[PDB]
């Protein structure tokens, strides 16, 4: 089929061309409309509905059919956004006019502002497929035991202030993927208070903790229970923590 | 004709007035820039050879 | 006890003298890196065979 | 402009430079300092290659090219016509690039994320900068550099690969190669497996990270983990670039010759040399 | 200033053999191991495997392959190891010559190739089926078989069918090291210069691409891992601040954003138009073009 | 009927000082093109 | 025309004066280069040949 | 009464004054530089 | 023309200034390096 | 209106001091273009 | 509220340099009058006949 | 080496900075004017 053009000099190498630009803006068009299960309808700073929606169309909703009998969530939906919808924000607008910050009015760590936001996520925790929750204290976790690395428990725990504030207790395993996600501390105040491995950086004498300092390890939010933790408290006490990148660094040393 | 006002009902006058900005300059841009290349028009190489430089 | 200009014009203008002179410096830092990196690579270049300069174009 | 959950995080904050001034939105982008230093730059190239096929008098948007200067030019500053154009646009797409990374940090402080995204975007700026900065500078002069033309920067390619023959023998060519092919490899993998988790067969429940786990474990006997894929994909185009930025600092500055001469070195070792046999026999 | 990057503490415990979800357990094994080495920058367990029949089909067929080179590389070194080891990467089993054309090569470097080219073809055909296999008995989607296809799509393309369409096995690729870059090489320059195949950069922007949205998506997942982000089909269904402020920090960047899930759409197209548009490209490669700088000139992106 | 949140009447106060601008931009622009025309015809 | 000031009723001053330096500094740099690009109109080498230079 | 800035009539008349001030005075600038530029090497 | 002291209120002038040192000191080496460049205009 | 916190007063001597150094600044670089058009000429 | 620097050391850095700077912009004001006086000077002596150039050493 | 800080204890400093401006720029000006005079280090 060389030089055989069907019209001018198109031949079955600009036909397929051609067929991919085509099929391409399909593809196109397919993904950025399924990039939009979450987020939409767009919103104004007044939280109302504005009038650019974006020029291409929120897409019909499908359906996720969850395990261990959680139900079935609908994306996208309003019920769906509404759940992780957040009130009572602690915000106060730069200007009327919109494209301008909304300043935190309060102390933002606690009011769940800015990089220390948090989400709505559900209060019931993160689930194996057998049903059993996913983070367990090393100690629930029957057989699980350090098979390598620094073991921290008993360490001190210094912080941005570099002054210390207790001492680790126990490690939150994630069983079916055999690693370590949160690790408590058996602060000084007498409480018990978890921080997130990937905010805490394991020396040799010593955990470190540069994200915030020590007034705030005091003000982190809790457990209900102390053998399991919920979406919800993690985002709680994730969000808490990272926003000490910001909040705390008038404090960090060194 | 007589209600075009109504558009201004439907589009936010911030967004199209960023646009058509952004429009009218890339426009004139491209014109002046094709001109400009097309050397009977481009004024530049026309007062070079008018005033003779 | 040193250091009180009792002028409030005064003190304005070596504030701001203060604040122009410390972005120019941000500027100049950058700059002087920027030409520390280029300077070195070519010095490091003289330390190579001749054939490296002596290579075709490849026209582009 | 928003989302549903844009604002909580509209506060104010993580810049590296600039304050009050710049921090602020424009539609969807966040613009400080360094979002106005990148758009400045990027429209000036912008308009620069537009001039530059505007007195050549193309307009075809595939043979539009803007090249360097000669390689007598050396490495001094050339008339705009003849590579001061490639090498403003040059300046400017690389402050374009510094500054977009700078912007990502700046936004990735004020949403409290970790600053990988910019360091992966370093290493791309680094193999640019390799090669119409430094292995210029090296080889003595700009005009080693590639063009901005859509095709013509092939034709650099394809000349500066048969300098040396088939480029295909430099091993640091065949280290990013691989690393290139590996990391579209996990990438295929790991969608298809997390769509397949989510959207599963009709008529059964969503499924979890086990299901992965147990899935990639049955198939090739091992599984990296939830965070070990990202962690490898990551890695392996990070070394892919690295070894392609390696592979053309030391093409034309400590090799000279075709690239097959190098793996004779294994074959001239004296215990297997003279033997008569095989290919090199 | 914790990256994520390496691990810093290990922990374990009884292995993790599996989910019964429709698998046979007898064709699957029992026997795990730790390996910290990899510990440090994923899981340890090297698993347990699942020997099947489409198992045992591939791994027979594409043994036999494997041996089958070895074998004409002994005969092709004159059976002294020393040559072997020494012109390793320089052997070939070249393919059939063109006078045999598609018939039978008459020859033994031909069958040869022949026989390790039905090995080859069985063996990655088992394996696609296993993967459609597993991922129907896990009762997962069969995302991972049609992301394969893609590449056996290319890899019949250069094996199989453009000779076919070309009527010579010599078209075929040769099983060596350096043989089937030189063939690459003389590929293109036979035919123009392939860069000037459009499909061809088509796969190449989609390599690129693939190794841009990996670092993308995996350097946010670390940034977000502080927030379980890495927990990912959790974020689909619970979302929670990971995914907003990945959404976020790419909206406030670029203009657009995409969802947890979304991404993984991305990345499953960028990887299979890699070798979609790759087996067009060199299909159309001497069928319809026998030489693509002219078709370029012709078509108005490269110069007369 | 407003997607915007508009009035009629806000509507019709910034459509005639929208029209304003745009017959001075089309004001200018003919200036020009006369001025073009007298100094290097296109047609 | 008698009525333009809305602008700022739509606009706000800070947005809209960092687009105005940007684009006009980003255009006076343009037509300085586009000048630079003549052999003529380039006032350096223009006064190197005049004053024999 | 229409403000989606906060301005209302007033501070809108005031900063546009300003704004124009400013204008003219660097049309005037760019004007003169105009006319020179014309005189030492014309472009019509 | 003598209102243009309200620039102030719209931008902090610590911030102002010190892009200003940036701004000028930047163009400043630029036109020496345009400068430099030419052997008419070079001095070194 | 005040934006950044400041009043008239503030913002009048700001400019004084500001358009102080302007000025220098412009005094000392007509000299300096002066002394170069003494020396090396471009128009 | 707004020129109101937190540390010690910034506050007294700005203020020498003030005082630095101030001090050179005296000496080159006396230098630009001195420079202005002599130039003004040899310029009106191009103002004067071409005999002031001409006259007779006197040998010291 | 370690207590010259006791100069500022003997001599104002707000007078010995305005006075090291003064002496510095001097200098400068004498070398500039030094190296213009003789042809192979003047660079106008
Ligand atoms: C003049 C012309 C002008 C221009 C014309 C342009 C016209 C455009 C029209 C619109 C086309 C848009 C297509 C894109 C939409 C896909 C969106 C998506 O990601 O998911 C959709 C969505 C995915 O579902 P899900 O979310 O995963 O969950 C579904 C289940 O719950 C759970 O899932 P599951 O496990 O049950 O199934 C998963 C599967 C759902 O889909 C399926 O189950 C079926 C998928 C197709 C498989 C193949 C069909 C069976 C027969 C194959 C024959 C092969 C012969 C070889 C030997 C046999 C091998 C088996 O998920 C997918 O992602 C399906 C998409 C797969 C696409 C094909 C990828 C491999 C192709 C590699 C190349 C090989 C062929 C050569 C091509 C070149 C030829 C020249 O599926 C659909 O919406 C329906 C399926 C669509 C059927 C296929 C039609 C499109 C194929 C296009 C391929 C590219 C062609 C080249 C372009 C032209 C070049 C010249
Ligand atoms: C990588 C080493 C070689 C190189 C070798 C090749 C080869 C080989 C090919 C190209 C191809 C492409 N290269 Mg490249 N390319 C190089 C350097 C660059 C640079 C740069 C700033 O340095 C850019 C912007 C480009 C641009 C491009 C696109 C025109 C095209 C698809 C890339 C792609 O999908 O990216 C991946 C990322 C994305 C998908 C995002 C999309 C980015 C867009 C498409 C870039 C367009 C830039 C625009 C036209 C110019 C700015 C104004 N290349 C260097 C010099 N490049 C392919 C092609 O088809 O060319 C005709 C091709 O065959
Ligand atoms: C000098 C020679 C020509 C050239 C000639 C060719 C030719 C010829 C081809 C390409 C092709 C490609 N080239 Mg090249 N290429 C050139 C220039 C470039 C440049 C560049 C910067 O200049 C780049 C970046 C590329 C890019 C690419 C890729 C985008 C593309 C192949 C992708 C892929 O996945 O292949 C590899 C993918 C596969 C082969 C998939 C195979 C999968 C199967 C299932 C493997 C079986 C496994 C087996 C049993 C092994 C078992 C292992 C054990 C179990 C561990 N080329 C030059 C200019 N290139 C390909 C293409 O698509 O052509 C258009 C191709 O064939
Ligand atoms: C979508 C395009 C990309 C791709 C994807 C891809 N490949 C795949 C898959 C996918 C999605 C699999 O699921 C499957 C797999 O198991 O991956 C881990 C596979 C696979 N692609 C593989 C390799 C591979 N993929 C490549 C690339 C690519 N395939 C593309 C870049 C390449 C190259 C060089 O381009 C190679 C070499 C294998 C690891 C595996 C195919 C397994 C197979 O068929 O094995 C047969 C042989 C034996 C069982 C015996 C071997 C005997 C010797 C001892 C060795
Ligand atoms: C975990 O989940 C995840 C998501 O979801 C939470 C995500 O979304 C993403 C993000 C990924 C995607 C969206 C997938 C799609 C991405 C690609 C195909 C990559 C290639 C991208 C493009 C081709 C688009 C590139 C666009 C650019 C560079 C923007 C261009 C815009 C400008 C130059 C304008 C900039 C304006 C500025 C700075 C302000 C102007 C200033 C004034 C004063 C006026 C990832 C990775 C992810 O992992
Ligand atoms: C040439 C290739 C595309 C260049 C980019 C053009 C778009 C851009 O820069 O911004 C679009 C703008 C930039 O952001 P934006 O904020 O203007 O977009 C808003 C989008 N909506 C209205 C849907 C919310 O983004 C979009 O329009 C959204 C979808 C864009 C998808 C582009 C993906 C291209 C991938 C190419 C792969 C194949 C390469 C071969
Ligand atoms: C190779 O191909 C070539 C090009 C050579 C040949 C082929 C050419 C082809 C295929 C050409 C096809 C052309 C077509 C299909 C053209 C179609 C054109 C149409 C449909 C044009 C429509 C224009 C409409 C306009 C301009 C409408 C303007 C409306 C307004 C200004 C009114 C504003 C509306 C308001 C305010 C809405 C009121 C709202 C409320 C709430 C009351
Ligand atoms: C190959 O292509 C080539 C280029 C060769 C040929 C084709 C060229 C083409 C296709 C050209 C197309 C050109 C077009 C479509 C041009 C359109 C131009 C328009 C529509 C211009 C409009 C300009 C309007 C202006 C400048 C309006 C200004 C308005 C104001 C300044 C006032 C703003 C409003 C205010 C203050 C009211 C606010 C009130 C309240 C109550 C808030
Ligand atoms: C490639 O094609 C080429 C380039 C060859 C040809 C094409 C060229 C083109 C298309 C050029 C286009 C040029 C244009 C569109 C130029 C437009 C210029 C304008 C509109 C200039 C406006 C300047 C305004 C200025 C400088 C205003 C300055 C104002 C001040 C400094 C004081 C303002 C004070 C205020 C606001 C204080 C009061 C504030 C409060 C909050 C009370
Ligand atoms: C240590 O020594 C011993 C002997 C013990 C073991 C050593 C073994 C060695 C050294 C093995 C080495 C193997 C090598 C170097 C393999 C390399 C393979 C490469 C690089 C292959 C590259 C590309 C191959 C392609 C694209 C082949 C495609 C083939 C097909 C698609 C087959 C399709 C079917 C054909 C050709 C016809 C048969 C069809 C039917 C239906 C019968
Ligand atoms: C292709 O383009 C090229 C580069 C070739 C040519 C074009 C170049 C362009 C477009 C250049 C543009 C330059 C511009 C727009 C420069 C504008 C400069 C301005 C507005 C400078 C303002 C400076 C103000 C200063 C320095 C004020 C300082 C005030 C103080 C530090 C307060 C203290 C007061 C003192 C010390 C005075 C006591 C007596
Ligand atoms: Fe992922």
């Amino acid at each position: 089929m060389v030089g055989v053009n069907f019209f001018g000099d198109f031949d079955l190498a600009s036909l397929a061309i051609w067929s991919f630009w085509g099929f391409l803006a399909f593809l196109i068009y397919y993904l950025q409309t399924e990039n939009m299960r979450e987020g939409y309808p767009l919103e104004m700073e007044d939280g109302s509905v504005a009038p650019n929606q974006g020029l291409f169309p929120v897409p019909k909703p499908k359906t996720f059919k969850l395990p261990n009998g959680r139900g079935e969530i609908v994306m996208p939906s309003a019920e769906n956004e509404a759940a992780h919808r957040r009130n009572d924000l602690a915000l106060a607008r730069t200007s009327v006019s919109e494209g301008f910050p909304h300043a935190p009015t309060g102390n933002a760590l606690v009011d769940g502002v800015g990089p220390a936001s948090w989400v709505p996520r559900r209060d019931e925790p993160e689930l194996d497929a057998h049903g059993h929750n996913k983070i367990m204290p090393m100690a629930l976790a029957k057989g699980f035991n350090v098979t390598a690395g620094r073991d921290p428990r008993g360490l001190p725990v210094q912080a941005a202030d570099l002054e210390v504030v207790g001492r680790v207790s126990e490690l939150w395993v994630d069983v079916p993927e055999q690693m370590v996600r949160y690790l408590e501390i058996d602060l000084n105040s007498g409480k018990k208070r978890l921080v997130p491995m990937t905010l805490a950086k394991i020396w040799a004498d010593r955990v470190r903790v540069n994200a915030i300092a020590s007034d705030s390890f005091e003000n982190i939010p809790a457990t209900r229970s102390a053998s399991e933790v919920t979406k919800l408290e993690e985002d709680k006490i994730s969000g808490y923590v990272a926003g000490g990148w910001l909040y705390d660094a008038d404090k960090r040393k060194r | 004709m007589s209600k075009f006002y109504k558009i201004w009902q439907v589009f936010d006058p911030r967004r199209v007035f960023v646009a058509q900005g952004v429009f009218l300059f890339l426009l004139a841009v491209m014109i002046h820039l094709i001109l400009l290349s097309k050397p009977d028009y481009n004024w530049l190489d026309v007062g070079t050879a008018k005033y003779g430089r | 006890n040193y250091s009180h200009e009792p002028n409030a014009v005064i003190n304005l203008r070596v504030w701001a003298l203060g604040q122009m002179v410390w972005g120019a410096f941000l500027a100049a830092v950058g700059v002087v890196v920027v030409i520390c990196l280029l300077v070195g690579t070519y010095l490091a270049g003289l330390l190579l065979p001749e054939q490296s300069k002596q290579a075709p174009s490849p026209y582009g | 402009a928003l989302l549903s959950f844009e604002r909580k995080y509209r506060v104010p904050g993580g810049t590296l430079v600039g304050g009050n001034l710049f921090d602020f939105w424009v539609g969807p982008f966040y613009v400080g300092f360094f979002g106005v230093t990148t758009f400045f730059f990027a429209a000036l190239g912008t308009l620069l290659i537009l001039y530059g096929t505007a007195m050549e008098g193309v307009w075809n948007p595939q043979l539009i090219s803007i090249e360097p200067p000669s390689v007598e030019n050396g490495l001094a500053f050339a008339p705009l016509a003849e590579g001061g154009l490639w090498q403003l646009i040059t300046i400017c797409a690389l402050g374009a690039f510094i500054s977009w990374a700078l912007r990502e940090v700046e936004i990735c402080r004020k949403l409290g994320i970790g600053l990988h995204i910019p360091f992966a975007f370093s290493f791309a700026i680094l193999a640019y900068a390799v090669l119409v900065v430094f292995r210029p500078l090296l080889m003595g002069s700009w005009g080693y550099a590639f063009p901005y033309g859509i095709w013509t920067h092939l034709d650099w390619v394809s000349n500066t690969g048969y300098t040396y023959g088939n480029f295909h023998y430099n091993p640091a060519h065949m280290l990013g190669i691989s690393f290139f092919f590996t990391t579209a490899l996990a990438l295929a993998l790991h969608g298809a497996l997390v769509l397949s988790a989510a959207n599963p067969e009709k008529g059964q429940e969503m499924k979890t990270a086990d299901h992965e786990d147990t899935f990639f474990r049955d198939l090739v006997g091992y599984s990296i983990g939830t965070l070990g894929i990202h962690r490898l994909g990551l890695l392996l185009a990070l070394m892919a670039v690295f070894w392609s930025a390696v592979c053309m600092i030391i093409t034309g500055t400590i090799w000279f010759d075709q690239w097959s001469n190098w793996w004779y070195w294994w074959v001239e070792l004296p215990w297997w040399v003279d033997i008569p046999g095989g290919v090199n026999g | 200033e914790y990256q994520n990057i390496f691990t810093q503490v290990q922990v374990g415990g009884a292995p993790e053999m599996g989910l019964v979800e429709g698998v046979d357990l007898s064709n699957r094994t029992k026997g795990t191991t730790n390996w910290t080495l990899l510990g440090w920058f994923g899981n340890a367990q090297i698993g347990p495997i699942y020997l099947g029949g489409w198992g045992t089909v591939s791994l027979i067929s594409g043994v036999l392959w494997f041996m089958t080179i070895g074998a004409w590389f002994w005969y092709e070194a004159g059976f002294n190891p020393a040559v072997f080891m020494r012109d390793l990467f320089y052997l070939s089993l070249d393919a059939p010559d063109a006078k045999y054309g598609l018939g039978v090569p008459r020859d033994a470097e031909g069958i040869m190739w022949f026989i390790a080219s039905f090995f080859m073809f069985v063996a990655v055909w088992s394996w696609w089926i296993r993967t459609y296999t597993r991922a129907a008995a896990l009762g997962m989607g069969k995302h991972t078989a049609w992301a394969f296809l893609s590449a056996i799509w290319l890899w019949m393309v250069l094996g199989f069918i453009r000779p076919i369409l070309m009527g010579s096995w010599s078209e075929a690729v040769p099983y060596g090291i350096f043989t089937h870059l030189d063939w690459t090489n003389n590929f293109s320059l036979t035919y123009g210069n392939l860069f000037y195949n459009p499909f061809h950069g088509l796969s190449i922007a989609f390599l690129y691409g693939s190794a841009l949205l990996f670092a993308m998506h995996g350097a946010t997942i670390l940034a977000v891992s502080r927030f379980g982000g890495d927990r990912e089909l959790e974020q689909i269904v619970d979302r929670g601040t990971a995914a907003e402020r990945a959404a976020l920090f790419w909206r406030w960047t670029m203009g657009f954003n995409a969802t947890m899930e979304g991404i993984h759409r991305w990345a499953w197209w960028f990887g299979v138009l890699v070798t979609l548009t790759g087996g067009i490209g060199i299909l159309l490669s001497g069928t319809v073009v026998d030489n693509w700088y002219v078709w370029a000139q012709v078509h108005g992106y490269a110069p007369v | 009927l407003s997607f915007t949140g508009l009035s009629d009447e806000q509507a019709q106060e910034l459509h005639s000082v929208y029209m304003s601008g745009l017959w001075l931009f089309v004001t200018i622009a003919v200036i020009a093109h006369i001025a073009v025309y007298i100094w290097r015809p296109w047609l």
